[PDB]
RNA sequence: CGGCCGCCGAGACCCCGGCGCACGGACCGAUUGGUCCGUGAUCGGGUAGGCGGGCGUGCCGGUGGCGUAGAAGCCGGGCC
RNA sequence: CAAACUCCGAACCCACCGCCGCCGUAGAUGGGGGGAGUAGGGUGGCGGUGUAAGCCGUCCACCGAGAGGGGAACAACCCAG
RNA sequence: ACCGAUAGCGAACUAGUACCGUGAGGGAAAGCUGAAAAGCACCCCGGGAGGGGGGUGAAAAGAGCCUGAAACCGGGCGGCGAUAGGAGGGUGCGGCCCGAAAGGAAUGAGCCUCCCCGAAGGAAACCGCGGCGACGCGGGAGUACGAGGGGAGGGGACCGGGGUUGCACCGUCCGUCUUGAAACACGGGGCAGGGAGUUCGCGGCCGUGGCGAGGUUAAGGGGGUUAAGCCCCGUAGCCGCAGGGAAACCGACAUGCCCGCAGCCGGGCUUAUGCCCGGUGAGGGGCGGGGUGCGAAAGCGCCCGGAGUCACGGCCGCGAG
RNA sequence: CUAAGCCGCCCGGUGGAUGGCUCGGCUCGGGGCGCCGACGAAGGGCGUGGCAAGCUGCGAUAAGCCCCG
């Protein structure tokens, strides 16, 4: 059937804001995250701290267009921004010394989004 | 959070409701046999479907032992133990009792499998251990107490 | 732009003057269709109207729609707003909106609405 | 073409609520920055202490409805307005 | 019969104005979206059937209202 | 002289490779999933069969499921979608 | 969050009543004046029924009683109407008629005159020449005209719309099986009302939301409440986390490597967008290695580097009418 | 100034739809009450009112008789 899209007004507003931000700063990462967030709910991105530890380097910035879960173990110091955090994932990141923030805070900190890596 | 109307509301004026010619949608003859009939034993109306999407629908296979004598052997992995050690510490399954760190996997799970890796030197105590699990524990430097 | 506004108003006037009354097939033949005139799509296998033959009534098509800029506007060019009391009478734009008093409003309230609309300089389509 | 349909003042909360309509036939929905600039220019408001709460378009009508607020000082906004609205406005 | 010259004759071809649709873009909505813009010689017939939007009726939770200065209902007209 | 012959043998059809043309990053070829309908076809050209009508296949052009302009009307013919 | 007198129990009422069959048994239709009967006193006509006056009532709502649709019938009004042919209609306009309101309009209607620009298209008078001829070629000329877009002047009440009818052209009704329907194929006297993808169980999918290596309760318990609403508890149970095998039983990559889209970084052209080049590349694909079943082994099947579970709504499959 | 006939508007007749109404139905978690009879039951027949046919109620004491509240 038809793809209605997210029912969350906050998520729709965030998608629109990301598109506008990409337009303003002449970058494509925010539009990419916008459509990745737009993908159907049953296919929404799912990531684990194990994968983040596997592929992310210390001090790097990570954006997950979806949910981040606390399956595995983490050592890296990584700034991860995701729509939703499980309590275990957030606690593991905090213990490892990273930061669990939202795409809004990520945009504020790095408006050009340089060096940010997308994980799905 | 999304709700929709039924297709019948849209099909109200269809005059067929998407069933094609008015002759179809009558009964057992329209289905080619009620229920699971025609699957191969005597009637081959659905033999072509059976031989592809439901193999071994007709026939027999080996035996099953009585459930009473079938003993259950719960299995746990080194990966699980290492990943959930802290929770075991909270629950009391794991403690120190000296310099070494003891974990009693006898309360839950009866056999330890060797999936994954071992990082820190522990001492697990179980009933049975896989050769890979024993080798990995010894390499990591822990002790595998056969109790 | 008032120039384009007037041109499109004239266009809509011509189009909706030439537009026909879309009625179901054989509406005239039987009283059951005359007393309740409607349009229903002809779905029969041999329906001449469904086959769209010349010499038979026409059927609605998306092309008949009026220009967007003047769609739904009063023939005078204003915009209708249904009004049931003075509170929602006062909320109109006299330069671009007109008030239609609901048929169910009594004369007692209607006189008040009319005098208030006169005070506020708002056009009324049914001033009685 | 912005026309104000209502102005209300509430010193108890310390702000001014503005309800208006933008008449834009043949033109897209105006950008938030453009609407804010026009409104501030017309009302002599302080550009740094005003927010556009929302702009809405309804179907084929070229009459969009806008709601905005203007505060006396940044303290009242930092005390009331939410962080996401402040970020969207970009005044913080 | 071998040719030729004019003129008529379609919803076809060209042009002007309008509608929708597919795709892309800008801006804007507190539940599927809205306004506008760019391309369409390479979009616009339609049975079985698939998909999206919309119109109408009874009742319930809200919200805003009308009515003995006349509600529902019923006959004939104007407008969209 | 030969459908159940071939010393020869086209038009033509098929496979692959290079290129022109066209389509495709506004996402094709391809892959996964949901829902079907369809198991009487007809006219027209060709092939086997029949005195012929007809029967049985093949070609996908038209009606089926197709308006408008003509053949006097005409399913199928001409222009035209 | 049931129905509202053809619905709801068959029965809203003197209803299992009246009625049908020897019998067992079958079984209807039928609600409403008004606030108060104030339920029409008196007069004329009539055999009577009743009719006309006159009274009651806010309104006859007049008991044949709240509203009073359609079919159908009678009268008046407007149109056609005894030389004219087509399924009763479609396109265009002309007679006769209506035309206060809701549509425009005295802040100007139809109408008459004049001026400007005009897409596609597009003449002729006349001059010269070619052709046996129908005619054509060059100039006139891309001119007059041209859908439409504007402006000025005169007049002062219609225009839009509606009923019927006339003329020109066109048009062989509706539903249905069928290759094929106007069919001498079937269903079609008219009007009103009723009328046909419903519920549960299991399963496959998609749209969305919660939580997440976990998810989620069931029966039931307590609090509170007019109440079955509302709050909390309830881990039994079910699915997933480890697969292979008939069974005994055994029991796995938390990344060893290669291609590589999006994104990120650096460079060149590009006004910019954008394009090209080189690296890193989540997700994706492929190797390598591993568990188990068959084997003497090789080798193959299935599986292994963590996404599932619950809920609301929808499509579908099977069984129940 | 056309006879019958056709369509349209108005009025009238015929009929009983629509609208509004409801002392009746249907469904239901929870709550209450659950057998009557030889000391003659339930179902039924016939009677019973001043004017009384149906229904309802009563039984020759017959739309009723007596005692306490």
């Amino acid at each position: 059937m038809k793809r209605t899209g997210p029912t969350d007004p906050n998520l729709r507003r965030l998608i629109r804001y990301l598109r506008k931000k990409s337009n303003e700063y002449g970058v494509k990462i925010w539009k990419d995250v916008a459509w990745r967030l737009e993908r159907p709910r049953r296919q929404r991105a799912e990531v684990n701290v194990s994968k983040i530890n596997r592929y992310a380097n210390d001090g790097e910035m990570i954006v997950v267009p979806g949910s981040v879960l606390g399956a595995g173990k983490l050592e890296k110091k990584v700034i991860v921004a995701a729509w939703k955090f499980s309590e275990t994932a957030r606690r593991k990141i905090i213990e490892a010394g990273g930061e669990a923030i939202t795409i809004e805070e990520l945009i504020e900190r790095n408006p050009t989004g340089s060096g940010v890596r997308i994980m799905e | 959070m999304i709700r929709r109307r039924k297709k019948v509301r849209k099909l109200r004026g269809s005059h067929t409701h998407g069933w094609g010619c008015k002759k179809k949608h009558r009964g057992g003859g329209s289905k080619g046999g009620r229920g699971m009939a025609g699957t191969g034993k005597r009637n081959k109306s659905k033999w072509t479907w059976t031989i592809k999407y439901a193999p071994d629908h007709l026939g027999k296979r080996g035996f099953s032992r009585p459930p009473e004598v079938q003993r259950e052997v719960r299995v746990v992995n080194l990966k699980f133990i290492d990943e959930h050690l802290d929770e075991l510490m909270q629950m009391g399954i794991a403690y120190e009792e000296g310099g070494k760190i003891i974990v009693d996997v006898t309360q839950f799970a009866d056999k330890v499998l060797g999936t994954g890796k071992l990082t820190r030197p522990l001492v697990i105590k179980a009933r049975a251990f896989s050769p890979k699990a024993e080798e990995k524990i010894k390499a990591a430097g822990g002790e595998a107490v056969l109790v | 732009d008032e120039k384009e506004f007037k041109r499109l108003l004239r266009v809509r006037a011509r189009l909706k003057r030439k537009k026909p009354r879309f009625l179901r097939q054989e509406w005239w033949r039987y009283p059951k269709f005359k007393n309740d005139p409607k349009w229903r799509r002809p779905k029969g296998i041999d329906s001449k109207m469904r086959l769209k033959l010349k010499g038979k009534p026409r059927s609605p098509s998306i092309g008949w729609s009026s220009p967007k800029l003047v769609r739904g506007l009063h023939p005078s060019g204003y915009e209708e707003v249904l009004v049931h009391n003075v509170k929602e009478l006062e909320a109109l734009d006299p330069k671009r909106q007109a008030a239609r008093i609901a048929h169910t409003v009594g004369k007692k309230k209607r006189i008040e609405i009319i005098k208030r609309a006169e005070e506020l300089g708002i056009k009324v389509l049914n001033p009685r | 073409e912005i026309r104000i349909k209502e102005i209300k003042e509430n010193k108890l909360i310390g702000r001014k609520e503005i309800y208006f309509e933008i008449y834009h036939p043949g033109e897209p929905t105006p950008s938030r920055k453009d609407v804010k600039g026009k409104l501030v220019a017309m009302l002599d408001l302080n550009p740094e202490t005003t927010v556009i709460q929302y702009i809405r378009s309804y179907f084929g009508s070229y009459i969009s409805k806008g709601y905005a607020k203007a505060y006396d000082s940044k303290e009242r906004m930092l005390y009331i307005e939410p962080e996401y609205i402040l970020i969207r406005d970009g005044l913080i």
